[PDB]
This record gives C-alpha cells, sequence and structure tokens, in this order.
C-alpha cells in the first residue's frame, strides 16, 4: 500500500500568514509517460465531508481560491496557503490515486493564532421541565475565549465539586478564531433541592483572577 | 450533482448493516461510486468502489471479507454492507464520487455520510430542554440562550436555529457520553439582550435513529 | 506505472 505521511500534525499561524503542509509518498507516484503526479489535496471542516482542492498535485479545482496551491513531484509534495484566512481553519488531507487501494494522508490541522480574549461566562439553572422529570442539569457556558486552555469548577453551597460534571469545547470559530466551552453539572432533583447556591468559577489566562458566576435555587 | 445517504443506525456486534446512497443530477451509470470510512481519531479509509454501470467492484483487503457494495441502477442508488460487525467499525461512512477527472470537467462530490455505532445498547430519543435567557445569562448588551439535548443514543443529533435563519453566534457543542451510556449535548447562541421581548428563538433538533423531531421555543 | 483502475473516474489523458 502507498502510505501518505503529512508533517506537521498541527500548525498555527497568524491571520494573513503563510502555511505550508508537506506530504510524502512512500512510493513514487509520478508517471513519467504523461508527467503527471497522481495526488489530490483535500480540506475537511468539522461535521462535513472532505472538499477537494487540488488534483494532479497542482491543478486547482474550479471555484477554489487562488491562495491555495500545490507543488512537489515523485514522492514529496507541499500544499501552500499563501495568506491564511480565519475560515481556512480545517484539517487538510493529501490523497494518492496511483494504486489500489486508494490511500489518504493522516491530515494536518491548521489553527489560527490571535490575541487573547477572556471568556464571557453565563450560567443556566435547570429548566422546570427537566425538574418534573426527576433530574437537574446546571449548565455553565464559556463564550468566545482564546487561547483554548480554560478551567471550570463547580461549587454547590460553596463546597468544591469533582466528578459530577462534564465538558466539551468547540472547534475554533471560523470568523473570530475563538473557542467556546460548555460544562454541565448533573444531579438528582432530590440533592438539587438540598442546596441553595450554585456556582461555576472560570480560570482563564485572560482573567486576572477566577471569575465566579452563581445563582440561588 | 448530489449524493444523499441513509440515516444513522446502531447495530449489535457481529450483526450486519447496509448503508444506502442515492445519486441524482447525472447519468448514474456513467461513474464509479466509492465508499470511505472515517473512524474517530483515525485517518480516512477507502473501503471499495463499484462501477454503477456493470456493477463491477473492487474492494480493500482490510475489509475484503466482510464488505459488500452494490447498486440498483433503476433507483440510482449504491449500497454498502459490512458484516460481522465489531467495535472497530463504529465510525462515519461516506459514499463519494472521488476525483472524477473527466476530459470536460473535474469534480468531487460526497454524501453527508452516515455514522454507524456498534453496541449492545438500544436507540433512545433525546429530551430537549431550554437554556432560557435571564439576568444570570446576560453580559454587556448581549444575552445567551440555548437548548439542552439530553439522554439519546446513538450519535448524532443535529441542531439548527430558527429553521436556519439564525447562524451568527451559534455554538453547538460536541456531544458527551455520560455515565449511563447516554449522550448529551448543548447548543447555544448569543443575541442582543435588548430585543428579548420581540425576537423569537426556536431550536430545531433531529435524532434520525429514533425519528425524533422537536422544535423548542426558548423564552425569558 | 499507475493502475488506471485504482479510480475508474480518473482519465489519465485529461488535465
Amino acid at each position: 500500500d502507498i502510505v501518505m505521511t503529512q508533517s506537521p500534525d498541527s500548525l498555527a499561524v497568524s491571520l494573513g500568514e503563510r502555511a505550508s503542509i508537506n506530504c510524502k509518498s512512500s512510493q513514487n507516484i509520478l508517471f513519467s509517460s504523461n508527467n503527471k503526479n497522481y495526488l489530490a489535496w483535500y480540506q475537511q471542516k468539522p461535521g462535513q465531508p472532505p472538499k477537494l482542492l487540488i488534483y494532479w498535485a497542482s491543478t486547482r479545482e474550479s471555484g477554489v481560491p487562488d491562495r491555495f496551491s500545490g507543488s512537489g513531484s515523485g514522492t514529496d509534495f507541499t500544499l501552500t496557503i499563501s495568506s491564511l484566512q480565519a475560515e481556512d481553519v480545517a484539517v487538510y488531507i493529501c490523497h494518492q490515486y496511483y494504486s489500489s487501494p486508494l490511500t489518504f494522508g493522516g491530515g494536518t490541522k491548521v489553527e489560527i493564532k490571535r490575541t487573547v480574549a477572556a471568556p464571557s461566562v453565563f450560567i443556566f439553572p435547570p429548566s422546570d421541565e427537566q425538574l418534573k422529570s426527576g433530574t437537574a442539569s446546571v449548565v455553565c457556558l464559556l463564550n468566545n475565549f482564546y487561547p483554548r486552555e480554560a478551567k471550570v469548577q463547580w461549587k454547590v453551597d460553596n463546597a468544591l465539586q469533582s466528578g459530577n460534571s462534564q465538558e466539551s469545547v468547540t472547534e475554533q470559530d471560523s470568523k473570530d478564531s475563538t473557542y467556546s466551552l460548555s460544562s454541565t453539572l448533573t444531579l438528582s432533583k432530590a440533592d438539587y433541592e438540598k442546596h441553595k447556591v450554585y456556582a461555576c468559577e472560570v480560570t482563564h489566562q485572560g482573567l486576572s483572577s477566577p471569575v465566579t458566576k452563581s445563582f440561588n435555587r | 450533482v448530489q449524493l444523499v445517504q441513509s440515516g444513522a443506525e446502531v447495530k449489535k456486534p457481529g450483526a450486519s448493516v447496509k448503508v444506502s446512497c442515492k445519486a441524482s443530477g447525472y447519468t448514474f451509470t456513467s461513474y464509479a461510486i466509492h465508499w470511505v470510512r472515517q473512524a474517530p481519531g483515525q485517518r480516512l479509509e477507502w473501503m471499495g468502489w463499484i462501477k454503477a454501470g456493470n456493477g463491477n467492484t473492487r474492494y480493500s483487503q482490510k475489509f475484503q471479507g466482510r464488505v459488500t457494495i452494490t447498486r440498483d441502477t433503476s433507483a440510482s442508488t449504491a449500497y454498502m454492507e459490512l458484516s460481522s460487525l465489531r467495535s472497530e467499525d463504529t465510525a462515519g461512512y461516506y459514499c463519494a464520487l472521488l476525483t472524477v477527472i473527466t476530459p470536460d470537467d473535474a469534480f468531487d462530490i460526497w454524501g453527508q455520510g452516515t455514522m454507524v455505532t456498534v453496541s449492545s445498547a438500544s436507540t433512545k430519543g433525546p429530551s430537549v430542554f431550554p437554556l432560557a435567557p435571564s439576568s444570570k445569562s446576560t453580559s454587556g448588551g448581549t444575552a445567551a440562550l440555548g437548548c439542552l439535548v439530553k439522554d439519546y443514543f446513538p450519535e448524532p443529533v443535529t441542531v439548527s436555529w430558527n429553521s436556519g435563519a439564525l447562524t451568527s453566534g451559534v455554538h453547538t457543542f460536541p456531544a458527551v457520553l455520560q455515565s449511563s451510556g447516554l449522550y448529551s449535548l448543548s447548543s447555544v447562541v448569543t443575541v442582543p439582550s435588548s430585543s428579548l421581548g420581540t425576537q423569537t428563538y426556536i431550536c430545531n433538533v433531529n435524532h434520525k435513529p429514533s425519528n425524533t423531531k422537536v422544535d423548542k421555543k426558548v423564552e425569558p | 506505472n499507475p493502475d488506471p483502475n485504482a479510480n475508474p473516474n480518473v482519465d489519465p489523458n485529461a488535465n
């Protein structure tokens, strides 16, 4: 099998800066007869199929912006983004169609590097619809911060919590290049009523000290 | 040119699944349809192809035993069947018209893809709960609201807002597997707080495996 | 030498 190897695994540059993705073929895929390299470059945004950008290693697929271009022969190839836009944040995948089976590269993740943004923090008490069903879920939201690292802590009647919450983070927003976070504290309604004060405290580089957001049951 | 695929499914280990893929917008017999799988934290894996005219196929060794690709030219549809399902096979599956480099044109079309989860567990429709805006959820001149999609299986759920009229500021977060083996996810949006009395915000949620469709209006 | 049956959709004479 022809093995597609990409480097780096991850990259981040500033807006407008140049990004370069290397793909190396484990077997030469240039056909000396027609002088054609049998390689394609793809882009994949989250929750979407890959979209084709380059074929024959250097032919732009029609519609694709000119800031993408491909280069290389034989076993060594580069994808070039001359001026990264915030929408270009994606995984990029090289692909060979020299031989069966058709194989893909491992993918390179480009990210955007940008100025710090402290998160806006919002808290959401459980709905009364959820309560009459038996469980209580408390949701804390960390909106549009940067960089990605961000700590969330739950506090119930001022007593710190652990192992009753769960978190997830968005991919980088394609317009402002920030991230967002969602944490959920889930308890049974019976324990939910036993306590009065519910808080989430957010450590992030953009905040001089942790920001607490609380409400009374 | 469009390829629309069949809905998400859960299958018990050792059982069999068969994903459909309907083609439209061209002469179905003219092109070869490919199937590629994408498993979380794994590269794209080509599984095989089928010429939609004469139904000739070519399969990958890694799946040659258990994969079956077929087309019904009358219905302009291709099918792919994995048998002896295991846990490795929990993944997203795509039909694709990979790099059709024709003389005249060049194009590459993919279906929306279909996720198959191999598990003993059973299909459960989600509960949808609002995240209502309030004084505890306004910062600056802007308010936060969303929907809580709780206790569903398997993945995935889709969430849109106002039928897709509202996209700016929308964050649908990745699902999370709770301790009960049920999935839960949250979708939020940011809006101007000044207009909470005059604007209307409805989240539209689909769980195809359980045929759930809820539109929930979230109010102050 | 490419196998032209890797992807039947690819015409080697086409650009």
